[PDB]
């Protein structure tokens, strides 16, 4: 067919490599993302973790998506493709938002589309608990808290609320303000505290246009040179993922969820049927992995010790930055321990810290 | 004199009895007259001891025994007191008598050629040897000796050790009673056996990727004259025999990134030692780059002319400086860029270069001070090294010439090249036979070798290494810091003058090219057309002139933490053997705090100084405390062991001090409110026993017990003379009674603080004190024992002993709240504290201390004693005992004899409900027979005891009931006439004396 060969086509018209990232294997995943390369490593890890505990490695197409306007056309011309060029398709995999905003389309294709759960909920919890040992000094505040939607709003309350914060706009001159995008913190006029959290990576036009003494709440890119950084145990890192950079959220979030997928793909194997060619009738039934005797909820210790990445969570960090005209790091929450480093940086050459009273003491209700 | 010493002791004996004839207030309630002379007044059983203490003493007879009366039972206390008062003033007056006989007369020690013995010449008109270390005195268990002291020593001493001898004399039963001789001159024992000491790792590091440096003393107990050591290097084997007074060692053509065991031992004549273990990495490795990528440049410098070459394999050529005289010695910088230049005759000329060209032209500078003939730089503390002929001497001036000062004594030999090595502190130069070395201030010379001709030599910075080579020889040689470490490497041969290593390849000049060899045929070469000579070759590499050392981690991390405070201490990363002491010691610090039950972290950055506070932390908090050094360039160090250290909890702790001189200021737990308070005391006082919160009670350091009234100082103390021989005080705010050890009558004085009546109670032989007011047992300890005094005899619980050479017991503190039970032990080189119940006997800690110092700190739960020098105190947690925290004396009351945290809320009054109530008069009365009373009972129900008086005619009876009805026999005949004393007690007071006198 032409769908098979000319690939996915984006409207000029784009080509496959511009957008869709390979990994080849026998069984071919479908991720859709925006951010690929997490998706790759996570896909490359349970590749040499050998979870499965068979000779064909897992395959992967992952579309990168950037305005969320062409991400239904897509979609059909994935469906079109796993359903015509390939011989084994698993499932489709979409990211938590564009899997919220486009589910008619998926209701409607009813095609074996799975969501990715949400990176919001690795990042917000990080966020309130940086916000909530924060030395602040004994000054109440009035916040104003700007998102781009209402669901980030609300899950940015119920985060203060589980670290006994109350924020309350309260009609006074000292003024917080934390902004959720990468578009609303962009050369505020305001005078105030400026907390701003990114949803995406950060750019270097939005380290431009920040204010000066506006505080970044942002995870630690990770970027990928060589294989023996990663684990003890020697693997081979792929030759496309070297020289780019992981978000520690995307690759937990996915990597839950592959592995409780391969770990039914290992009852699939062990029932039915080791090498592919020996065995026969990998997915019949694919749905029951979304039931509960095979999803489960796994730590993220657990997760590096399972996908051979345990000296990669050292880097799995949650920053905050002030900006100072350079990018200062004042706090650091590690993703495996929540342990919640802060930096104060002796100046003015004292020999003792008068310790400031912590924003989450001021804020308690 | 003695039948004078006996006389005087017996006068004084009955004097004391005739003057203390109403000051003692006794059991029965005697109150005889001043010419009574009764059995039982206070003359007469007083008496008795003073004409027994002389039988005791002959027929070895304890005091209790000697006053041993069927009347007063078991303890008749005036005799027992009298007779211990003039046992202790005859020991007291037989020290004084042989002070100089003993303390002039020294031993000698005598082996023939067969155990070692003392002989000491001492005519007397129990005794302790005494054996000292010589690198604390510990008592000798075996020896045989004789009535002309010729004591030999059968004890197993450790070999080769010397010793010096003493004899203690005890006199007394007394501790204070003791003489000692003057020591013996020292004798080494004989060897014999294996060494029993291992070897002290100083300092184990490693150098570069293949060599790797430890440095090392001998041991204490070497077992014989000290041959050699045996190094045993082995990865997570090489085996060398080093001879005997060589204290370091190398070890060379070792892998990189690896870790190394290495293992010391000591080999006399008879065998090997024990084995002493350090863990240690080489480095890691450099990577090597090819020839194709060198991006480095190095400089060539002829006697006419430098040239400037860079390292691509199409490497630009340029001149630098061409002259028109002959260049004796040049200077090189990096980070400013500079060059300076000198000639044949003395001629500075700095020259600042940018990227192989001129950017300044060449200056002269006129040194402002001896002809200038080498030439080095500092790049650390910005000075120009000269080597000059006036003799040669080394002084050093500024970049723009003047401020010269003056390095080392003058030489003779000439100096053929001048390196300075500004991080590690030292200059090394050359002369024409040898190769040297010495500090920037000329303290430390040392001479590395002694080799024929030497030439060209490179020293490397970081890895403490100088390469050098023999040009006539046609050998290249590498040298440590210290020259014991020789090692030939194999030359390229050609000869060469000069040389230069990138990583680890050889860059050799020739005049028509530089070969990078790493034979004759190079990895690379680079050609040369205008340089017909050249003499050096600098590399322009930062590691040649470096700012940062490689590593540097503290140590000795300590930390005072208050309530809402802390004062953390550490030590600066230490120098190495290869180090001098003008080294690069620049660091900054990074302090990581970690709250423990939060597991939240701050981190202190950019910490100049090695002490650093904290304060408004969290009370009653865990913190876990690590900090690492921060370098120049900015690059982290490591981490040390995380110190737990726990605050205290929130509320105002006093701690009340009291200074040698008598003076008592006010505290917090750190030491720094520093109230100073109005009150003076005497002459080394200890711990104050309040009895309100005015007047208290305080034993000064030669036995004298004071009583001071802080706001007005007229009245409020009952005696008036500061009483002798008192070792502690305690007070019951229960019964209100005021308890000390009296150590000259041997036993325990409870007395009124209202009225000033005393009363001897039968505690013998008590050191320290404490009364327990639940229920009223009076807990002591002997030097020997720790025990426990109660009401009745079946409350005797004894919770400790000591043998006496192993210590005494330095005081013990009771926690009545938890029914816990604390007491430090003074022992042989040691301080020990221990732990058990009221109802297990648990060692604490072992690590010396003031007596009476030991006190319960129950904000903290921790307990403090003060050390003997008085200017520390030593704090050991419950919850953590392995750290102890060392509280320094503030400098108001510096050295230190008291120390006591104060209760924050006040004493409570004396309870009414331990008073005994009097007897009726009329309900006492008559029924082999009974005599029958009111009973006594309290205000609370408590157990009231009863003591009888029977003085019948001249016989006298006592008993001592716990029933109100007395079984009464042993009467003679009908018709008696009884005179009968009441008084009832409890186990806190007295009640008063009910005097009857009815008729059978
Ligand atoms: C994404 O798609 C929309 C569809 O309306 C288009 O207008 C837009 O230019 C595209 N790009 C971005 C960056 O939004
Ligand atoms: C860190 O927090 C997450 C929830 O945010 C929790 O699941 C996890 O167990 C925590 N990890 C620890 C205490 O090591
Ligand atoms: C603190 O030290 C730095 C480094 O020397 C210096 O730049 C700064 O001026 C100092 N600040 C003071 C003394 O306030
Ligand atoms: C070197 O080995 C010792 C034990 O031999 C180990 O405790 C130390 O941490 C090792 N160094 C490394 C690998 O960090
Ligand atoms: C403390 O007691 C003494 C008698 O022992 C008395 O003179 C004094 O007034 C008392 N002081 C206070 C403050 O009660």
């Amino acid at each position: 067919p032409e769908i098979c060969l000319n690939g996915l086509q984006l409207t000029v018209i784009r080509k496959q490599e511009e957008f869709v990232k390979i990994l080849e294997g026998d069984v071919v995943l479908s991720v859709l993302t925006k951010d690929p390369d997490s998706a790759l490593f996570v896909i490359n890890r349970v590749n040499q973790a050998n979870l499965i505990m068979a000779d064909f490695e897992i395959g992967i197409r992952a579309i990168s998506i950037d305005n969320a306007s062409l991400a239904e056309n897509l979609l059909i011309q994935e469906v079109q493709f796993l359903q015509q060029c390939t011989t084994y398709s698993m499932g489709i995999f979409v990211d938590w938002e564009l899997y919220k905003q486009l589910e008619s389309v998926i209701k409607d294709l009813e095609y074996n589309i799975w969501p990715i759960p949400g990176t919001r909920a690795h990042l917000f919890p990080k966020v309130a608990h940086l916000l909530h040992q924060m030395p602040w000094g004994e000054k109440i505040a009035s916040v104003e808290i700007a998102t781009e939607t209402l669901e980030m709003y609300n899950e940015f309350m119920e985060a203060a609320r589980q670290e006994h914060m109350c924020l309350m706009h309260f009609k006074s001159d000292d003024n917080v303000y934390i902004m959720f995008g990468n578009k609303l913190a962009s050369h505020f006029k305001e005078n105030g505290t400026l907390f701003s959290v990114p949803t995406d990576r950060t750019d270097d036009e939005f380290l431009a246009d920040l204010p000066n003494r506006a505080f970044v709440l942002m995870e630690n890119e990770i970027d990928l040179s060589t294989a023996v950084e990663l684990d003890a145990t020697p693997t081979a890192l792929d030759e496309i993922l070297i020289g780019k950079s992981v978000l520690p959220s995307r690759v937990l979030s996915f990597a839950g969820s592959i592995i409780d997928l391969m770990n039914w793909l290992r009852g699939s194997l062990s029932k039915h049927c080791y090498v592919l060619e020996s065995c026969f009738n990998f997915l019949n039934f694919i749905e029951d992995w979304r039931t509960s005797e095979y999803r489960q909820a796994h730590d993220t210790a657990e997760i590096l010790s399972l996908l051979l990445m345990r000296k990669l969570g050292t880097a799995m960090n949650f920053q905050m930055y002030q900006k100072k005209v350079e990018l200062r790091e004042i706090a650091s929450q590690n993703f495996v321990t929540n342990v919640t480093t802060y930096y104060h940086y002796n100046r003015d050459n004292h020999t003792s810290l008068e310790l400031k009273t912590k924003f989450g003491q001021v804020f308690n209700c | 004199d003695e039948r004078m010493v006996l006389e005087r002791v017996t006068r004084d004996c009955v004097q004391r009895c005739i003057v203390e004839e109403d000051l003692f207030l006794d059991e029965f309630g005697i109150q005889c007259e001043k010419a009574d002379n009764g059995e039982k007044c206070y003359k007469t059983r007083c008496t008795k001891g003073c004409a027994q203490w002389y039988r005791a003493l002959k027929e070895l007879e304890s005091c209790q025994e000697a006053c041993l009366s069927l009347q007063f039972y078991p303890y008749d206390m005036p005799c027992i007191g009298a007779c211990e008062m003039a046992q202790r003033d005859y020991w007291h007056l037989q020290r004084l008598a042989i002070s100089h006989l003993v303390e002039r007369t020294q031993p000698q020690l005598e082996r023939a050629p067969t155990p070692l013995t003392i002989r000491w010449a001492m005519h007397f008109p129990p005794f302790n040897i005494q054996y000292q270390f010589v690198d604390a005195w510990f008592n000798l268990a075996d020896y045989d000796c004789d009535e002309y002291y010729v004591c030999e020593i059968l004890e197993a001493l450790i070999p080769y050790t010397q010793y010096r001898f003493r004899f203690e004399l005890p006199f007394g039963e007394n501790r204070d009673e003791v003489l000692y001789s003057p020591a013996t001159p020292a004798y080494q024992t004989p060897p014999e056996g294996a060494p029993i000491s291992a070897p002290v790792i100083e300092h184990l590091m490693g150098l570069d990727d293949s060599h790797l440096a430890v440095h090392w003393h001998p041991g204490r107990f070497t077992n014989g004259p000290i041959e050699g050591y045996r190094l045993r290097l082995s990865s997570s084997t090489s085996e060398q025999l080093v001879p005997a007074g060589r204290g370091s060692y190398i070890f060379s053509q070792l892998q990189a990134g690896t870790n190394y065991t290495l293992a010391l031992s000591m080999i006399n004549k008879q065998g090997e030692g024990p084995v002493a273990k350090g863990f240690v990495q080489t480095h890691s490795a450099r990577n090597e780059k090819p020839a194709k990528d060198l991006t480095e440049s190095v400089l060539l410098v002829g006697r006419r002319a430098v040239m400037w070459q860079s390292l691509e394999p199409a490497g630009e050529n340029s001149m630098i400086y061409q002259s028109q005289e002959e260049l004796a010695d040049i200077a090189w910088s990096k980070r400013e860029q500079q060059l300076w230049l000198l000639n044949v005759h003395g001629e500075l000329r700095s020259l600042k270069f940018e990227s192989g060209q001129m950017v300044s032209p060449a200056q002269q500078l006129k040194l402002d001070l001896w002809v200038p003939r080498r030439l080095s730089f500092d790049w650390l503390h910005h000075r120009l090294y000269f080597a000059m002929e006036s003799s040669f001497q080394i002084i050093s001036t500024d970049l723009l010439g003047e401020s010269a000062q003056k390095v080392g004594e003058s030489f003779d030999l000439p100096v053929e090249q001048l390196e300075v090595d500004a991080l590690n502190g030292w200059i090394f130069w050359r002369n024409e036979e040898s190769l040297w070395r010495q500090d920037l201030h000329g303290r430390m010379i040392h001479r590395l070798l002694r080799i024929r001709q030497p030439g060209w030599f490179l020293v490397q910075p970081q890895h403490f290494i100088i390469h050098l080579m023999l040009p006539q020889e046609g050998k290249f040689l590498e040298i440590s810091y210290d020259g014991g470490f020789k090692h030939p490497l194999p030359l390229p041969p050609p000869h060469w003058q000069s040389f230069a290593l990138l990583g680890r390849s050889l860059l050799l000049p020739d005049s028509g090219q530089l070969i990078l060899v790493e034979a004759a045929s190079p990895s690379a070469s680079w050609p040369l057309k205008n340089l017909p000579d050249c003499w050096a070759v600098i590399l322009l590499v930062p590691e040649s002139q470096p700012l940062t050392s490689a590593g540097g981690k503290p140590h000795s991390l300590k930390a005072l933490l208050g309530a809402q405070a802390a004062k953390i201490s550490w030590k600066e990363p230490e120098r190495n053997p290869y180090q001098s002491a003008d080294a690069a010691r620049s660091w900054s610090y990074e302090l990581e705090v970690l709250d423990v039950a939060s597991q939240s972290a701050f981190s202190i950055r950019n910490i100049r100084g090695p002490i650093f506070g904290l304060q408004r932390l969290q009370p009653d908090n865990l913190y876990q405390l690590r900090v690492r050094a921060i370098n120049v360039d900015g690059e982290p160090g490591e981490w040390t062991e995380p110190l737990a250290a726990r605050t205290w909890p929130l509320g105002p702790h006093r701690l009340r001090w009291a200074s040698r001189q008598g003076s008592v200021i006010h505290t917090n737990e750190l030491g720094e409110g520093l109230e100073v308070q109005q009150e003076q005391l005497e002459r080394l006082p200890g711990p104050m026993t309040m009895v309100n919160e005015s007047v208290g009670y305080y034993v000064t350091g030669d036995g004298l017990l004071h009583c001071i009234n802080l706001v007005h100082s007229q009245w409020g103390c009952p005696i008036s003379e500061p009483l002798q021989h008192v070792g502690s005080v305690t007070y019951d705010w229960r019964g209100g009674r005021v308890y000390w050890t009296d150590l000259a009558r041997n036993c325990v004085v409870r007395m009124d603080p209202w009225s000033g009546s005393r009363e001897l109670l039968p505690v013998f032989e008590a050191n320290f004190l404490a009364l327990d007011p639940r229920q009223g047992h009076l807990y002591y300890a002997t030097s020997s024992q720790l025990s426990r005094h109660g009401s009745t005899p079946d409350e005797a619980v004894t919770y400790y002993r000591v043998n006496g050479l192993e210590g005494s017991i330095a005081s013990f503190v009771l926690d009545t709240q938890q029914d816990q039970l604390f007491w430090l032990v003074k022992g042989s080189g040691a301080l020990r504290l221990y732990r058990a119940p009221l109802t297990s006997l648990q060692m604490i800690q072992q690590i010396q201390a003031v007596p009476d110092s030991l006190q319960l700190l129950r904000p903290l739960g921790a307990l403090l004693w003060l050390e003997r020098s008085g200017r520390r105190a030593r704090l050991v947690r419950l919850a953590a005992p392995l750290d102890v925290m060392e509280l320094p004396t503030p400098d108001q009351a510096s050295p230190a004899s008291a120390l006591q945290l104060l209760d924050p809320q006040p004493l409570p009054p004396r309870d009414e409900g331990v008073i005994p109530m009097t007897v009726l008069p009329d309900s006492v009365r008559l029924d082999d027979f009974h005599v029958r009373w009111q009973p006594s009972t309290s205000g609370g129900n408590h157990s009231v005891s009863y003591r009888l008086l029977l003085e019948f005619g001249q016989r006298l009876q006592t008993l001592d009931l716990s029933t109100p009805f007395a079984r009464l026999t042993q009467l003679p005949q009908a018709q008696l006439q009884l005179k009968i004393s009441i008084t009832p007690r409890t186990a806190w007071r007295s009640g008063d004396t009910t005097r009857v006198q009815l008729t059978t």
